[PDB]
């Protein structure tokens, strides 16, 4: 709490800093990330695996505002620490700084609070920020930028009510005695569907998703793919499997049947894309969606290979988008049809789109391979033909991904020269931590 | 009544207020779950949690069983070659049941119940002959079987 | 081949392309970029720490799997027997099969009976009255 | 033929020089107007829709009857799952009172 | 010794693949690459001896565990026993063959050392595939097979069709892994482990089998997932003799002969079936690597129908799997040194004479196609007897029609190859150039493969040869006579005025045509809903004007 409060003060006097040092605004903004990866590194040694469930805990009085640290808030942490400093490498002002700096603190403390009045006031306190950075003037898009923040707001606005029947209903917001008090689950359970089926794309609430992390720059697609998306389902496994369970029973054919059009018209839309970020963005959908049926199936370790799911795509994808943002800043265009026989012109970089292509199609020696086996695996246990649904359809997502891959790097050499060593950079701690995590993630 | 569970409260909290442990146990991995004969367990937090640890150490216990157990049966099996048809039934039977109890109990409210051994099928198929015996039909489904795998 | 024959010199001298796009300016040594030794400290300090998170933590620790391994093994040596005498005596085998269908299990599940002593269920359903009095005896001349 | 640094490093902008500068913009795609055309379209594409035959027919038979394929496989496997384990029928959302979350404490 | 067999090839591949060939060249990288096949040849030799012969299984804890989460439990473990050595024995030494042809077949190729590499990791992942002790370790070698056939079939992918090879293969075998899949969680959730010497089925829930084979079936190319196959020409000649010999088409009927937990009456069918469709289907094709194409795709035909037969039949379709990869293998590099000695031409309609190859090329192709007839005597006339008269007396009533389809397929494989000879060697020359290849590294690489049919001969595959099922000597010497039917009437080089029949036929039965619109438009089309209609339409919410 102290140390995260000299965090949050070093990190905002990167305003304070006179505009002509150059060199020493890019390194205080880069440091100002660097260390909390460190101390979310140094959390993880202090963390007891055989100790309780929450761990490292914090409250502040009657200012609701409660913290604490379980394995899937850790995870979390973790990859959203790594993800910013990366971030830090694709801006260029103090604007950008600031703006990704709030967003850091926001994300952390919203990853692991206990108070739901709290996750409310810190999470969407970020929906200005975010409406900033899409719709930015000159390259940015203020339809998506309304898109994204009008959807976030309904959900949000349908919770809002529901959070403060709770509130009456028990006294309280803290979710460890919200699990333990007897509560008019429906209501409550219809709010946080609301907020969390709008934070995971799944239909029909998900078309800000396309135009917005299309409309982002590089380091914006890089947040709101990795780590937005994530809130979510850590919402699922945080606040309303514990506090509404007997309406996450009564309501999961409707959340199946919702998970399954979504994974199904999610795959079959990214066919027809002709945008390579586009191509990127809608991919995301479908892999939330199996995301959502793991958790929801709350069969033999469901939060474990959820979790692992959600870290898998947040590695894979921000990694895509980065190739992507390659190609984009140094040709002007992300439209399939000006790309061709990259392999030629881009051989490192097309050695990297054609991993992370093979790590985005759930291939072995990925994590994400591991994830979808341990997800059907507790897809499996409620019922086999749930699990067939997403087995037998693996022929349409590696369809788009190496038909994506096939046209633009292959055929004639048009395009721009291989990749810079700060591309290489931004790019390396991804493929690392896939290797690690796609060989031996456990010990 | 209310004045009985009031005081029942009262007791908990006091007991869980004073509470210590030193020399090596870690509280959060109790030895005994605490035995109560309350409606509903959430009504007391303390117990809640407590039995919720208790649980938490039992189901990582027999995940850690059946990783012992199937060590030991590979054992058996590799050393038995091909007479492992005979040998190392009993150690397979002991194998599935303990992946059975890692499975079945604490499952959640939603996983059906894993059968190791096909044993649930092929007892309703036993008790599908004798039903189609005295209703004195043709039986449309298969006879049980005796054993369907190498345990069970 | 070059020279008449597989096994003669090669024939390339120089850079064979640049990497990174970095081309030498005067023979000078390359200018290090300004991310270059803050990236290196941070990420690497990153993986040495989660190296030495894997590899010098306690097991228990580390993972409770490495807790539960040592308790897992005394139990099974203490239920291994218990089954031995099982398939011995055929009074306790139908004492078992009888409160298995109090439990709603069915014959083939005797084994999985003896092996769930431990569980919060059977501790809590004895003390209700949920488990048949007589499982405790059984459970007691099993391990006698 | 630029210069755009010093024989000891030291970039120069070149902002007064007559040889174009290598620089960001150098490798930018010459933009053929039909593919931006296109693309513009594809963009813009649900201004397009329209309730004519073909379009009510396609969303109904294939949007809401693979909705209603999935819900009735949810519904299916449910109940499937709930009698394979052992559960009377369970109340899902409108189904009248009846069993949600089995006991812990109890056989089935 | 054993850890060499697997390890060595992958190192082999990582050698030539990273920037260390960036200091060996082209000439640096071939003596890397021969040399690290041949020490893991040397291991599979002394891994054969030890576990066929000696019978010492040997089971190795490689690197720990891969991931145990709840009672899912997947380690880094391998196992070798007489399946695994069988298998490590015949990919070893079909592969180091195949790189001592391709360090001199590809040797004007811009980028050598890519090529080699990556025949070497697609090697090292089919030893991966064979050695594990466990069902995920073996989907690392399955999907691993597929991504360096994915490399390997694209590799010229400055050519669109083979750009499109590549992807087609990709995605028909997808289809089965999804399958294969699901199979596998049966497996593991009704028998509680995911080792092979725990997986001990008598009477499972029919998915099993039935996932398990579609999944087979993908791989080994059997009727409705053939389509791949023949199109995965478009890569160069040491890529398809590694494919259809060693690696990737055997794997299916490697993982149904070690699992055995099929239902028989799916199993012949399917197998009987792709075999008269492979045997009709070479017997029309002018291609010279397309009628070799689709011979490997009918003896993967007859090794289904055996593994359906039983244990010994299992036995057998092990055994006809080791003969055929020897004899397979040379048959294709073989058509590769006739067709560089014509000038790239893979027409029969332009061969001719005994100008354009070397005495060692026709003699390689006239042994391995002896072999592959079933001439008495020689290597596969003892698996493919052997098989045939295990389908003379199964007393299943579905295995009278698959042993009459098996009779018909003999016939016409003796046919079309024996065509194959007559168009290349005996006729008058049609074509013009004349450039016949006469190094040593080609030359010792199809010697090798001549040694392995012999050694078949003289030390058989397992304990079946020799031993008589005893049938009638009518029953027992029709194969031959059905061969020299083959013979005679492919020499007297007849054909019918039926041109419709020979135009189905030579179109393939238009399964490609019929699929590039009964799934493949439709899901283009209903993509073309989920997006216009769906996104941008019924679901979309528009704006306020004010
Ligand atoms: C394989 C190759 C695929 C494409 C070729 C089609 C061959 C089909 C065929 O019937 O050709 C016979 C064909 C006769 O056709 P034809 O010479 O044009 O017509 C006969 C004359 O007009 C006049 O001849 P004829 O009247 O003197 O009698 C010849 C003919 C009978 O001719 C007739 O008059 C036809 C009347 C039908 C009943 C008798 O005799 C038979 O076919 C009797 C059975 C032997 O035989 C050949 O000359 C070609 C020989 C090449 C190999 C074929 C040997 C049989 C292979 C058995 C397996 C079948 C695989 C195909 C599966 C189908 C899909
Ligand atoms: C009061 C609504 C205020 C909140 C929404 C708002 O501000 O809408 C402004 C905005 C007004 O735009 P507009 O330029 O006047 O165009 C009106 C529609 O495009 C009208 O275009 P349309 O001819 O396609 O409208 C017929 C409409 C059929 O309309 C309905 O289904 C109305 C029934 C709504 C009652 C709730 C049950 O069918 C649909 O558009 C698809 C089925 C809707 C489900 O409304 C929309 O963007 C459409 C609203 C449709 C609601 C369903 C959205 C599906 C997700
Ligand atoms: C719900 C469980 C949490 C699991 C989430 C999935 C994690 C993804 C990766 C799997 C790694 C498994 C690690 C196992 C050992 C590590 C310590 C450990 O035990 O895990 C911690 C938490 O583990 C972590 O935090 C793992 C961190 C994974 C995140 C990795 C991604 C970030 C790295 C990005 C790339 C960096 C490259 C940099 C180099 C250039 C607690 O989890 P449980 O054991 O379930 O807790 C026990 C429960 N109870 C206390 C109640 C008894
Ligand atoms: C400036 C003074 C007034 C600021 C009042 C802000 C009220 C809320 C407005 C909407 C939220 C905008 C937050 C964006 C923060 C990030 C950012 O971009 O910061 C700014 C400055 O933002 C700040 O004021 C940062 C300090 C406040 C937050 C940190 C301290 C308290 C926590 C960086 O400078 P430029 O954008 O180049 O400034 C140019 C101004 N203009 C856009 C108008 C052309
Ligand atoms: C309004 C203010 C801004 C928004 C609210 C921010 C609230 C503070 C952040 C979250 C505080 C809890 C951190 C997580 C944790 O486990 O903390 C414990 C462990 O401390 C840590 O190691 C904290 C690490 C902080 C950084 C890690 C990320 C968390 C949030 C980051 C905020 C700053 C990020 C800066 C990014 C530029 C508590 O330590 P303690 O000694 O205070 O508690 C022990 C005992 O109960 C006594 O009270
Ligand atoms: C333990 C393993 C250590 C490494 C072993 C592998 C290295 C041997 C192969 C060397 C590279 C092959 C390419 C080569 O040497 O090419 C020549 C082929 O060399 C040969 O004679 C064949 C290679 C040696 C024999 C094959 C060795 C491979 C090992 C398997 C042996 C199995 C029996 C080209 O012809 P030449 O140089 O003889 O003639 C020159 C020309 O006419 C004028 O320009
Ligand atoms: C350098 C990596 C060397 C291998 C390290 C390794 O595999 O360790 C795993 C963790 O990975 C790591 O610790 C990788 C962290 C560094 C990233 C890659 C560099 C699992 O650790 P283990 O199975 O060896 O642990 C057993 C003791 N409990
Ligand atoms: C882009 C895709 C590229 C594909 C690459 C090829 C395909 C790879 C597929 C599988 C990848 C698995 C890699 C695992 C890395 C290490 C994991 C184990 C970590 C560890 O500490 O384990 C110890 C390390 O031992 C050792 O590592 C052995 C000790 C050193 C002696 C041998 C040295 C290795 C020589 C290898 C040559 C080249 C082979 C290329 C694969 C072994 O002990 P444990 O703790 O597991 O205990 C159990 C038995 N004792
Ligand atoms: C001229 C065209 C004739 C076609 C038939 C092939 C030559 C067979 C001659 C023949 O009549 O042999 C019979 C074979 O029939 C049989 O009993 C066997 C029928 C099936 C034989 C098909 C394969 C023939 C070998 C090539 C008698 O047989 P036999 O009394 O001489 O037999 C015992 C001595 N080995
Ligand atoms: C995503 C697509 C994935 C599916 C791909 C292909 C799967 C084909 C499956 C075909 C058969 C499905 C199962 C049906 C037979 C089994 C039957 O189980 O019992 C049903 C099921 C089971 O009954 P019980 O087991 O007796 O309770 O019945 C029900 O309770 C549901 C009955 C009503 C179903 C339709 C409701 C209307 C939904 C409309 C949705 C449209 C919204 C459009 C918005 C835009």
């Amino acid at each position: 709490m102290f140390i995260s409060v000299l965090l949050i003060l070093f990190a905002l006097c990167v305003t304070l800093i006179p505009e002509a040092h150059y060199h020493m605004v890019r390194v205080w903004s880069f440091v100002a990330t660097i260390i909390p990866m460190w101390v979310v590194t140094w959390m993880w040694w202090n963390f007891d695996a055989s100790g309780h469930g929450l761990q490292m805990l914090v409250i502040l009085g009657r200012s609701h505002l409660a913290f604490g640290i379980d394995g899937v808030a850790l995870s979390l942490m973790l990859l959203t620490t790594v993800l910013f400093p990366i971030c830090m490498m694709l801006l260029r002002t103090v604007a950008g700084f600031m703006t990704f700096i709030l967003l850091e603190v926001l994300v952390l403390s919203a990853l692991c609070v206990l108070d739901l009045l709290g996750f409310y006031i810190l999470f969407e306190a970020s929906l200005i920020l975010l409406f900033l950075l899409i719709g930015r003037a000159p390259y940015g898009s203020l339809e998506a930028a309304y898109k994204i923040v009008l959807y976030t707001m309904a959900g949000s606005l349908v919770l809002l009510p529901t959070l403060f029947m709770i509130y009456s209903e028990c006294g309280t917001t803290n979710v460890l005695y919200m699990t333990c008090a007897y509560n008019h689950q429906t209501v409550l359970g219809w709010g946080l569907l609301a907020v969390l089926a709008v934070k995971i794309p799944l239909m029909p609430v998900h078309l800000w998703l396309p135009e917005a992390h299309v409309a982002a720059p590089t380091a914006g697609s890089v947040l709101l793919a990795g780590v937005l998306l994530k809130l979510g389902g850590i919402g699922f496994l945080r606040f309303m499997l514990p506090v509404v369970p007997e309406f996450c029973v009564s309501v999961f054919p409707l959340v199946s049947t919702l998970c399954l059009v979504s994974f199904l018209f999610s795959t079959l839309s990214t066919l027809r894309q002709i945008d390579l970020k586009k191509i990127v963005a809608y991919s995301s959908i479908a892999h939330m969606s199996m995301v959502t049926l793991a958790i929801f199936s709350q069969s033999e370790f469901s939060a474990y290979s959820s979790s692992f799911l959600m870290i898998a795509h947040g590695l894979i994808s921000p990694a895509l988008f980065l190739i992507v943002g390659i190609l984009y800043d140094r040709a002007h265009t992300k439209f399939i049809l000006y790309f061709s026989g990259l392999g030629a012109s881009m051989p490192i970089g097309s050695t990297l789109f054609f991993l992370f292509t093979l790590g985005n199609l759930a291939f072995p020696l990925f994590p994400n391979f591991i994830a979808e086996v341990l997800c059907m695996v507790s897809i499996f246990a409620v019922h086999e033909l749930l699990a067939y649904v997403f087995c037998v359809c693996q022929v349409l997502g590696a369809a788009y991904g190496f038909w994506a891959f096939n046209r633009v790097v292959h055929g004639l050499p048009r395009g721009p020269a291989d990749v810079t060593r700060t591309e290489f950079h931004t790019v390396l701690p991804l493929l690392i931590g896939a290797v690690w995590l796609g060989i031996k993630p456990m010990a | 009544s209310v004045e009985e569970r009031q005081s029942f409260h009262d007791k908990v909290n006091d007991v869980f207020k004073n509470l210590t442990g030193e020399a090596g146990k870690r509280w959060a991995r109790p030895d005994e779950p605490i035995l109560h004969t309350l409606n509903d367990e959430k009504e007391e937090p303390h117990i809640f949690f407590h039995n919720t640890n208790y649980r938490t150490s039992r189901k990582y216990i027999n995940v850690e069983k059946t990783k012992i157990l199937r060590e030991q049966a590979l054992e058996c099996v590799r050393a038995a070659g091909t007479a492992r048809y005979h040998k190392c039934t009993e150690v397979m039977k002991r194998l599935q049941a303990a992946v059975r109890v890692a499975s079945n109990v604490d499952r959640g409210p939603l996983a059906r119940k894993r059968d190791v051994g096909f044993i649930y099928h092929n007892n309703r198929l036993r008790e599908l002959q004798q039903q189609a015996a005295e209703l004195e039909i043709e039986n449309p489904f298969p006879a049980p079987a005796k054993q369907a795998t190498g345990g069970y | 081949y070059p020279g008449g024959s597989f096994w003669s010199e090669g024939t390339q001298t120089g850079k064979n392309g640049f990497l990174f796009g970095e081309v030498p300016i005067n023979g000078q040594p390359r200018k290090t970029l300004w991310w270059e030794p803050y990236w290196y400290a941070g990420f690497g300090g990153m993986g040495v720490g989660v190296y030495l998170i894997y590899h010098a933590k306690p097991l228990e620790a580390l993972d409770i799997k490495y807790w539960a391994a040592p308790r897992a093994a005394k139990e099974l040596e203490t239920e291994m027997r218990m089954l031995d005498k099982l398939n011995e005596r055929p009074d306790l085998k139908e004492r078992l099969v009888a409160v298995c269908k109090d439990l709603n299990m069915i014959e083939d599940e005797a084994y999985d009976l003896v092996l769930m002593r431990n569980e919060y269920k059977v501790k809590l359903g004895m003390h209700t009255g949920r488990v048949p009095e007589d499982l405790k005896a059984i459970y007691e001349e099993l391990e006698a | 033929e630029a210069k755009q640094f010093t024989p000891d490093g030291k970039y120069m902008p070149g902002i007064f020089s007559k040889a174009k500068p290598l620089d960001r913009s150098t490798q930018w795609v010459h933009k053929n107007p039909y593919i931006e055309a296109w693309y513009y379209r594809r963009d813009h594409f649900e201004n397009e829709f329209v309730w004519n035959y073909r379009t009510t027919i396609e969303a109904l038979w294939f949007l809401g009857g693979f909705t209603a394929a999935a819900y009735a496989l949810s519904v299916f496997a449910f109940r499937q799952a709930d009698r394979r384990s052992g559960y009377p029928k369970r109340q899902i959302l409108g189904d009248e009172p009846a069993m949600v979350l089995p006991d812990e404490r109890q056989f089935y | 010794m054993f850890l060499l067999s697997v390890f060595f090839p992958l190192l082999g591949g990582l050698v030539n693949t990273s920037p260390i060939a960036r200091f060996l060249g082209h000439r640096g990288s071939s003596i890397i690459a021969i040399g690290c096949m041949v020490v893991a040849f040397i291991s599979s030799v002394v891994i054969y001896y030890e576990v066929v012969f000696m019978g010492c299984a040997v089971s190795v804890d490689v690197f720990g565990t891969w991931f145990s989460v709840g009672t899912f439990h997947a380690g880094w473990t391998f196992n070798f026993d007489l399946l695994t050595a069988n298998m490590l024995f015949t990919v070893t030494g079909v592969s180091m063959a195949v790189h001592m042809y391709a360090c001199d077949y590809m040797r004007q190729d811009p980028h050598l050392n890519l090529f080699l590499g990556y025949l070497s990791y697609f090697t090292g992942f089919m030893c991966v595939l064979v050695a594990a002790d466990n069902l995920l370790v073996m989907l690392v070698g399955w999907e691993g097979i597929g991504v360096c056939s994915y490399l390997l079939i694209g590799y010229w992918s400055h050519r669109l069709s083979a750009v499109k090879s590549a992807q087609k293969a990709i995605l028909v075998n997808r289809v089965s892994d999804g399958l294969l899949m699901w199979g596998v969680l049966w497996v593991w959730y009704h028998l509680g482990s995911l080792e092979y010497d725990l997986l001990n089925v008598y009477s499972a829930s029919g998915f099993v089998g039935l996932s398990i084979l579609i999944g087979a079936m993908g791989k080994s190319a059997q009727i409705l997932f053939h389509v791949w196959l023949a199109d995965a020409m478009e890569g160069p000649t040491p890529v398809s003799a590694l494919i259809h010999a060693a690696t990737l088409v055997t794997a299916g009927v490697y993982l149904l002969v070690r699992l055995h937990i099929h239902d028989e009456m799916f199993v012949i069918i399917v197998g009987s079936l792709t075999a008269f469709m492979a045997g009709v289907f070479g017997a029309t094709q002018s291609d010279l690597k397309r009628v070799i194409a689709y011979s490997t795709c009918s003896q993967l035909g007859y090794m289904m129908v055996s593994l359906g037969l039983g244990e010994t039949g299992g036995e057998a379709s092990m055994g006809h799997l080791m003969t055929h990869a020897s004899f397979k293998a040379a048959l294709f590099l073989a058509a590769g040194m006739v067709i560089s000695g014509n000038g790239g031409n893979q027409h029969i309609a332009r061969y001719g004479g005994s100008a354009h190859s070397a005495m060692f090329t026709m003699l390689t192709l006239m042994v391995a196609s002896l072999s592959l007839i079933g001439w008495p005597e020689l290597s596969g006339f003892y698996s493919k007897e052997t098989i045939l008269n295990l389908a003379a007396i199964c007393a299943d009533p579905i295995a009278d029609v698959a042993h009459t389809l098996l009779l018909l397929t003999a016939m016409l494989t003796s046919a079309y190859t024996t065509k194959l000879f007559y168009q290349c060697f005996m006729v008058d020359f049609s074509g013009s150039s004349v450039t016949p290849v006469r190094n040593v590294l080609p030359i010792l690489a199809m010697a090798i493969l001549l040694l392995d049919i012999m050694l078949k001969v003289w030390v058989g595959t397992n304990l079946l040869s020799g031993m008589l099922f005893f049938l009638p000597w009518g029953v027992k010497t029709l194969p031959f006579g059905l061969m020299v039917a083959g013979i005679l009437t492919a020499t007297a080089a007849v054909g019918s005025e039926r041109f419709t029949l020979i135009r189905f036929c030579g179109s393939r039965w238009g399964f490609d045509q019929l699929f590039a619109r009964s799934p493949v438009n439709p899901i283009f089309d209903l993509g073309r809903i989920t997006w216009a209609i769906g996104d941008r339409g019924l679901l979309s919410v528009g704006n306020l004007r004010a």
